[PDB]
């Protein structure tokens, strides 16, 4: 123990470098120009230099996402020795999680960066999308301006994940023993990693542990905003359409 | 029946 848990916070850190393109410790210095300059869009015009065209484009990274989340989650040690089932289930329910997580280092309170840290979207463009698609963004960057004054980093970020993916009480988990005693030890790894990271703050475990019931509540509200899409808005990329249908 | 209702997602585990 310990010592042990501190091996685990640098297995998770390397796995998470090796599977995610853009880290928070790049995409910050792009968005405060201290790299050695994206593309910026605030309006169509600066778009093809509408709102289905972003819409669309988005699901190109998001489909991407998933195989990276996937591919992550296959080196959280324990997680390929579950039933195949509960693997499916524990993606299911939290790849959207884990993007909304990532997407927060890659905003500010002015906008987000896009393909890789090639560009910047502007949230006043963003919320200025012709109804219902305006709305999409905003509860996503609300959530990143608080989420991101905790001032975590990827060595942070890469437990955390982690402990997302390992929920026990996601909806239809064949055996959640094994999958509870997995977080458990994920869970201690990120509090003594929060003690050794960030010493001064006293209870950012109990802050950052709040965040995690946010997530699942910008999941729930976001699918309840693409339902009405797809009622009124006549595709998806099948993978969007597997992981969206009975969740 | 996940596997099988997952194709997709069951492929990018194996
Ligand atoms: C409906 C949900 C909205 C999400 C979203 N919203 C936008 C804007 C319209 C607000 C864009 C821009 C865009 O493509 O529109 C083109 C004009 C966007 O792609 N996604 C999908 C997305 C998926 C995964 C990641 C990700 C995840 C884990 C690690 C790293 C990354 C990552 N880091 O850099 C990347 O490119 N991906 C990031 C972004």
């Amino acid at each position: 123990e310990s010592a042990d848990l501190r091996a685990l916070a640098k297995h998770l850190y390397d796995s998470y470098i090796k599977s995610f393109p853009l880290t928070k410790a790049k995409a910050r210095a792009i968005l405060t120009g201290k790299t050695t300059s994206p593309f910026v869009i605030y309006d169509m015009n600066s778009l093809m230099m509408v709102a289905i065209r972003i819409f669309q484009g988005c699901q190109f990274r998001s489909v991407e996402a998933v195989q990276e989340i996937t591919e992550y989650a296959k080196s959280i040690p324990g997680f390929v020795n579950l039933d195949l089932n509960d693997q499916v289930t524990l993606l299911k329910y939290g790849v959207h999680e884990i993007i909304y997580t990532m997407l927060a280092s890659l905003m500010n309170k002015d906008g987000v960066l896009i393909s890789e840290g090639q560009g910047f979207m502007t949230r006043e463009f963003l919320k200025s999308l012709r109804k219902p698609f305006g709305d999409f963004m905003e509860p996503k960057f609300e959530f990143a301006v608080k989420f991101n004054a905790l001032e975590l980093d990827d060595s942070d970020l890469a437990i955390f994940i982690a402990v997302i993916i390992l929920s026990g009480d996601r909806p239809g988990l064949l055996n959640v023993k094994p999958i509870e005693d997995i977080q458990d030890n994920l869970l201690q790894a990120l509090e003594l990693q929060l003690k050794l990271n960030h010493p001064e703050s006293s209870q950012l475990f109990a802050k950052l542990l709040q965040k995690m019931t946010d997530l699942r509540q910008i999941v729930t509200e976001h699918v309840q905003l693409l339902q009405v899409i797809k009622k009124t808005e006549t595709s998806l990329h099948p993978l969007l359409q597997e992981i969206y249908k009975d969740l | 029946s996940l596997t099988e209702r997952h194709k997709i997602l069951h492929r990018l585990l194996q």
